[PDB]
């Protein structure tokens, strides 16, 4: 379950317009769309019907399960976490890459951990590659 | 001898600890010997410090080989043995990164496509510090890289993974390691435990009862979900259902009522769950 507005048929596995037809341009619409589901908080992850390139909020249903990163071969995984901060997905993203930089590496993969708001996160796990 | 006053804790490190005393009652003492309690401790015990002997001129020692991230209490013994003294304010040692990864790496019953992953949790004692968790990797046997979860419950003991694209039955590489907020831990020993099992699929065909005496009737019957037992339901024209001795293919119902129709059906079962009836079969005592 994923997010005019469109959104992931969880039954057939395209993209459906807004199903009022007129919803355009995050959490309340998660839950509206998916009602059937237990919408608890959003965060952020080409589709046509015209093409368009974007990146979508995933519906996080029911209580929070940390993503499952797969670590390559001769890669590091590694996770930052405070319990003294709360920060955005895109805040922990930078945090990543700019680990990886730093050991002069690249960032493969990466997730969100321990929830503290709408799309904000305490915490960060990602995987750093060689070059 | 007299005892001494009370313990004053000074400096506090991941493993040591400074602490003095105001001197006890000579009535000439030999030395002061120094014990503590934490929450983990069976009473209270000695403990090891520098210098090796506290000698009765010292009212000070630094009590070493302490745990990270423990609640202690100290108290000084004077000996020439006397009483204790008062105990010293609950301190706790300063955190560290975590030494100890969790035992019993082990497997449980599941779902169809779940690895169901275990372990026996790590107590406060050896977490060693605030923020502690779990780092669950595991991999198809024979593979090189690791998927890895990360498990923030301190308590948490085991761990499920669902993957539709894993077919029952497949082995896996799996390690369990430890965290805290001061760094990273050791992973525990790489064991390889099989995915899934789910309930028995298939229903125990040509399900042969027949009368052995008045009281007596005999059962006998013959996949994906591997059978830990049967369990065996009868009824007569008053529910009761019976179980097997072990992975067997018959059983025995005794205590019935002579002359008398039972109806009888019988399913396999194991850790996930039952499976489907089997057909119906009759007999008279």
């Amino acid at each position: 379950p994923q997010i005019l507005n469109m959104h992931m048929n969880v039954q057939n596995g395209k993209w459906e317009s807004d199903p009022s037809g007129t919803k355009t341009c995050i959490l309340q619409y998660c839950q509206e769309v998916y009602p059937e589901l237990q919408i608890t908080n959003v965060v952020e992850a080409t589709i046509q019907n015209h093409t368009h390139i974007v990146i979508p909020y995933r519906c996080l249903v029911g209580e929070f399960v940390s993503d499952a990163l797969l670590v390559p071969d001769k890669c590091k995984f590694l996770h930052q976490e405070r319990m003294d901060v709360c920060e955005t997905h895109l805040h922990w993203h930078t945090v990543a890459k700019e680990t990886c930089s730093e050991k002069s590496t690249n960032l493969h993969d990466y997730g969100m951990l321990l929830p503290c708001g709408i799309d904000k996160f305490r915490g960060v796990e990602f995987v750093c590659c060689p070059l | 001898p007299g005892p001494p006053g009370v313990v004053i804790v000074e400096e506090i490190t991941e493993s040591t600890a400074t602490l003095s005393w105001s001197p006890a009652t000579d009535n000439p003492i030999s030395s002061y010997n120094l014990q503590a309690r934490s929450p983990f401790s069976l009473g209270w015990q000695t403990v090891k410090t520098v210098p090796e002997v506290i000698t009765g001129d010292m009212e000070s020692a630094m009590a070493v080989d302490l745990n990270p991230w423990v609640e202690y209490e100290f108290r000084v013994v004077a000996t020439n043995t006397g009483d204790p003294s008062i105990p010293s304010r609950m301190i706790r040692t300063n955190e560290a990164v975590p030494k100890t990864a969790p035992s019993n790496v082990s497997g449980r019953s599941g779902r169809r496509h779940e690895l169901v992953i275990a372990w026996e949790p790590v107590s406060e004692e050896f977490q060693n510090g605030e923020g502690f968790g779990y780092i669950v990797a595991f991999r198809p046997n024979g593979t090189r890289g690791w998927k890895e979860k990360m498990v923030t419950s301190s308590e948490a003991s085991k761990f499920i993974y669902r993957d539709e694209s894993v077919p029952p039955l497949t082995p896996f590489e799996v390690k369990v390691g430890v965290y805290n907020n001061k760094g990273d831990g050791p992973f525990s020993q790489i064991v390889v435990i099989c995915s899934a099992e789910g309930e028995p699929t298939a229903a125990p065909t040509d399900v042969t009862a027949t009368s052995v005496s008045v009281s007596e009737i005999f059962v006998v019957w013959k996949s994906l979900g591997r059978p830990q037992g049967f369990e065996i339901s009868y009824w007569k024209d008053s529910v009761e259902t019976v179980r097997t001795r072990g992975n067997e293919s018959f059983v025995m119902l005794t205590g019935l009522e002579g002359n008398t129709l039972y109806h009888l059906t019988v399913r396999a079962y194991n850790g996930a769950g039952y499976g489907p009836p089997s057909r119906e079969a009759s007999t008279t005592t």
